[PDB]
RNA sequence: GGACCUGGCGGUGCUUCAUAUCCCUCUAGAGGAGCCUGUUCUGUAAUCGAUAAACCCCGAUCAACCUCACCACCUCUUGCUCAGCCUAUAUACCGCCAUCUAACCCUGAUGAAGGCUACAAAGUACGUUAGGUCAAGGUGUAGCCCAUGAGGUGGCAAGAAAUGGGCUACAUUUUCUACCCCAGAAAACUACGAUAGCCCUUAUGAAACUUAAGGGUCGAAGGUGGAUUUAGC
């Protein structure tokens, strides 16, 4: 319970109050419907004019469901559980156990398969990483750079992104990705669409394994929507844990806003908030600086999910008109301490503005949700009006 | 064990649809408001409604059957069809009382025409 | 079916109009069916008199089985 | 005990549009003419003016009677279309059938 | 007028005649 | 009950039958 | 009287005069509700009025001591008020 | 280890065609401007929803007041119901839609096994989803309960674009008049064209630049618009 009536007051420091409106208040976090750089737009249009015809639109659909849809590949302990019960209730039991149980398959990105993928979650991927790095940028503003890596880079979105926010200070991008027929398609994205050229961007590095010195610490590390590719929970372990080792500054991870994607990026912070190295080259801990306002366990894993939401223009197509939002869950884990102890709870849902006041659904320090409908009467008026203009993806700026 | 090994009865008129209401059904209620000049259509419609809600309600599991509400002139029949459970007494005292209670609420002579059937008419089962 | 099927009297006065005296086959079937559905009436529930009665009907009907059933009858109710 | 609100604020209307009728109707009739001296027209502007406003016969709407939808009502039968063809289709309103 | 529809249920329930 | 159909004669005066207008009454026709 | 339905049929003259008895109860309790609540049935919808359909009023609507008043109740019948009011 | 039986093939290639949808081809239009109508952001004190994606001439067969559930203040409180909440919850279930995943008879020596010829030779009989939806198709539960309830009077800012839909044009197979298809004039700048702007009357209403119809003024762009798209039957 961050929300007390009467007791709880707005935390004023740097005098937003005095020296700002309600709608600047510094716990504003919303983006602007994002739009894509006019190049990496033209590229993926001349890349698919090979063929747009009515059939991509199906596959373009079909993909974009398909990879909703997906649920975790099922681990062989919860399969015996099942087969259990299912002998206990009774080839049969194998019939059975097929339905009631997902079938992940692995996708093998050839070449078609990728261009199907770029022209479905490019634009997606983009808004949802841009999303996430604004975080950052917007928190802490001093920080400037240097070094980044991206895993599962399939279409550059991450490093797309990077640039147009931190352009003047990075300079390496690492993207790793098995899938050659992918690489080379980032590659020709990042050319203009074209075999042959200049790439748009300095100092891209692309590669299908990862980097094996240990030394080596890139500033930020990022993977967006690639986890739940991985096959199995020892798999994702391991990436996670080499992810963190060679993570300086900001671990960025990122999958689709299903129950499927919470519970990974769940698994991920709880591994990574629990150190198991013994003697870690790097001695320095770990923390969870957005979207949770704390390090405990989430009150939401149990039932429900945590996503967030940006909304963005798609790249002109022959389906694409209206804009579209991309559900997705993100985590951003730095390495050393908080920055202070006036953390904020983070709204993990849409606001709704009612007549006078205002249901906001609100994960609390205290490691709780709070739903909580805000009235000036009951609140105050500075922390009515800042609800009033807090929306989904917001931090509500209040104390004690 | 590891991924791969995995890898109602219905009556006649609940039979049928609303697309055969003048084709295999006809209409529960007959009167002349809708026909083609005449008037009053809204407040027949409400006095069947409220007929149906109150008949539904003072004879509670008798009715096997929807209502059939008539009209001649002033008069207004309800033709019902309920179960053989109730005894006859209250059968009788029910039907004397809605006799009189819709008579003096509408202001008109109405009458009851219960039809008795042993169980539930089903016609399929859907 | 004007409700008299439990009055003992009009039974009885049946039963011995109905066994007075020997009757053709086709009547003795029929008061033998009627003696069967006044017997089923009384187990629905013992005169001497309907007791004999119905035991000389179904004899005279030929439905001698049901008598000599009866027979355990007489013996049952003194 | 009517549906809600909104409906017994419709019944209020259209009670005191029923009082008033009269008078409103004497009152326009004088301002509808060009025969009157316009000082008497310009005066019954006054009149019907300051008559409550809710006598208006322009502020009441035609709701549905059972679910108070303000529209969709078709004014024969003073029902909403769901209430309409909830009725049409069950064969409890006389005469109506779909169409072939 | 559905006050002396509703209030009508009232009292006949009250009295133990509607269901 | 049984149905008083059974009791009808075959030349009885059926206008006594049904003297005004009735609904269809199985028991009666 | 009866319904011609075998069920409601009444077999003896005890049974037909128990129905006959029921019927007339429950017209007795339709007609202590229509009286006791008048308000749920003035509102009249009949052209030519009925009557014999409308409500009846058995309380004095004249409440002053005068004679009217006294004549009001000797037409209801109301004996202890007549005498009362004499 | 010898012989045989069923296979499956959870596999391929080629050939011919029936080969409809989807193609391809073919026909006839629109697409570029000016308006309006939704919607997007922006802006604003200022409705809502549409929560991954595929369904805005959406709810609405109609928004001056009301409608209205949005904002400013003012004003009432056991209140139309004995309350009331278009307050939340289908991220409580339920309806709904959606995403993804036999018997008999013969033959083989009574073996696994097999059973047809018509001019006839054994065959006869679901689960899933922090999905949508409360214009309730429902049932419950949480809150507010001298206000998340009432009521009053005024106000929802609008210029940057991005789209969809419609209308109206860019004319000569055209425009006006007679007429309703045998006529007379006009004609590219005083040609055509605006459902563009401004002004004045009429209708309805208590209230009309604010809605509609007409008249006057005006005579703008427009000069036929590629890639695309709309139908064909
Ligand atoms: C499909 S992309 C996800 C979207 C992408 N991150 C973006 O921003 O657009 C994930 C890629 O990770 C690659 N991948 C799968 N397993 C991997 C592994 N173990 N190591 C490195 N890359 C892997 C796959 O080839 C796949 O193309
Ligand atoms: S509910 Fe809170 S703790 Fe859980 S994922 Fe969301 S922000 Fe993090
Ligand atoms: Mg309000």
């Amino acid at each position: 319970a961050a929300l007390v009536p009467g007791v709880t007051q707005v935390d004023n420091k740097s005098g937003f109050l005095q020296k700002r409106p309600h709608r600047q208040h510094p716990g504003i976090l919303k983006l602007p419907h994002v739009r894509l750089p006019q190049a990496l737009a033209n590229g993926a249009q001349l890349l698919l004019l090979g063929s747009a015809g009515p059939t991509m639109e199906n596959q373009v659909q079909t993909l974009t469901s398909y990879l909703w849809s997906r649920h975790l590949p099922v681990e062989p302990e919860e399969l015996q559980r099942r087969a259990r019960h299912l002998e206990k209730k009774f080839g049969a039991v194998l019939h059975a156990l097929r339905k009631t149980t997902y079938h992940w398959q692995e996708l093998s990105y050839t070449e078609g398969l990728s261009l199907v993928y770029m022209a479905a979650r490019l634009d997606g991927g983009f808004a949802a990483v841009s999303r996430a790095f604004h975080e950052i940028r917007a928190r802490n503003p001093a920080f400037q750079p240097q070094t980044l890596m991206d895993f599962g880079s399939g279409t550059g979105s991450v490093t797309w992104a990077a640039h147009s926010i931190w352009g003047q200070s990075l300079r390496e991008y690492m993207c790793v990705d098995r899938s050659a027929a992918m690489l080379v398609l980032a590659e020709k994205l990042l050319k203009g669409g074209s075999e042959s050229g200049e790439p748009y961007i300095p100092g891209v590095f692309f590669r299908q394994f990862l980097p094996v010195s240990p030394k080596v610490q890139f500033d930020v590390v990022v993977s967006a929507f690639s986890l739940s590719e991985l096959p199995s929970k020892a798999d994702r372990t391991e990436v996670v844990q080499t992810l963190w080792r060679k993570t300086g500054h900001f671990l960025v991870l990122v999958e689709n806003g299903t129950k499927a994607g919470h519970s990974l990026l769940m698994d991920a912070r709880d591994l990574v908030l629990k150190g198991k190295e013994k003697s870690p080259l790097d001695p320095r801990p770990g923390f969870v600086f957005a979207p949770c306002p704390h390090e405990l366990p989430c009150p939401q894993l149990t039932n429900l999910a945590c996503s967030f939401s940006q909304a963005y223009h798609p790249i002109p197509f022959s389906w694409n008109k209206k804009p579209k939002e991309e559900k997705f869950s993100m985590v951003i884990l730095a390495r050393g301490s908080p920055e202070e102890a006036h953390r904020w709870p983070r709204i993990t849902q849409p606001v709704l503005k009612r007549p006078r006041h205002v249901h906001c659904h609100l994960c609390c320090p205290d490691g709780h949700m709070q739903h909580a409908v805000l009235t000036a009467r009951r609140h105050g008026r500075d922390l009515y009006r800042c609800a009033r203009v807090s929306s989904w993806g917001d931090l509500l700026p209040v104390l004690t | 064990r590891e991924l791969p090994c995995a890898w109602k009865p219905v009556t006649y008129e609940e039979a049928h649809a609303p697309h055969y209401i003048a084709h295999r059904k006809g209409w529960l209620s007959l009167h002349t408001g809708n026909l083609d000049g005449e008037d009053h259509a809204a407040e027949r419609t409400v006095e069947d409604v409220f007929l149906r809600k109150f008949m539904w309600g003072t004879f509670p599991g008798c009715l096997a059957d929807q209502l059939v509400l008539k009209r001649r002139g002033n008069q207004l029949e309800i033709c019902a069809v309920v179960l053989r459970q109730l005894s006859p007494h209250k059968y009788y005292f029910l039907v004397g009382y809605s006799e009189t209670l819709l008579s003096y609420f509408y202001k008109c002579p109405v009458r009851l025409h219960l039809q008795t059937v042993p169980s539930k008419v089903v016609y399929k089962y859907l | 079916e004007y409700g008299h099927t439990f009055r003992s009297d009009l039974r009885e006065e049946i039963l011995m109009l109905m066994a007075r005296d020997k009757h053709p086959p086709e009547l003795q079937v029929a008061f033998a069916d009627c003696a069967a559905d006044i017997k089923s009436a009384y187990e629905s529930q013992w005169p001497a008199t309907s007791l004999n009665c119905i035991a000389i009907l179904f004899l005279r009907a030929g439905r001698t089985q049901e008598a000599w059933k009866m027979l355990g009858l007489f013996r049952k109710h003194n | 005990h009517y549906v809600d609100w909104r409906m017994w604020r419709d019944v209020k209307r259209r009670k005191m549009a029923y009082e008033y009728a009269d008078e409103r109707l004497r009152i326009n009739s004088l301002r509808k003419n060009t025969i009157l001296p316009k000082i008497l027209q310009d005066v019954a502007d006054e009149e019907i003016a300051a008559l409550p406003r809710d006598s208006c016969p322009v502020r009441i709407r035609n709701r549905c009677v059972m679910t108070s939808r303000p529209r969709g009502v078709k004014r024969r039968w003073r029902l909403s279309r769901i209430v309409f063809r909830h009725l049409a289709d069950h064969g409890q309103l006389s005469g109506i059938q779909r169409a072939t | 007028n559905h006050h002396t529809y509703a209030e009508l249920m009232q009292t006949l329930r009250f009295l133990g005649l509607y269901r | 009950l049984p149905p008083r159909t059974e009791k009808m004669a075959v030349d009885q005066d059926w206008p006594s039958v049904y003297p005004v207008a009735a609904p269809f009454k199985p028991s009666a026709v | 009287v009866f319904q011609d339905d075998p069920y409601l049929m009444p077999a003896s003259s005890l049974e037909s005069r128990s129905f006959l008895l029921a019927k007339k109860s429950g017209e007795n309790v339709a007609k202590f509700i229509i009286n006791s609540y008048p308000k749920y049935f003035q509102k009249d919808i009949a052209e030519p009025h009925i009557p014999c359909l409308m409500p009846e009023y058995f309380e004095p609507q004249i409440k002053d001591i005068s004679e009217a008043a006294l004549k009001e109740r000797i037409e209801l019948r109301k004996v202890k008020a007549s005498v009362d009011m004499f």
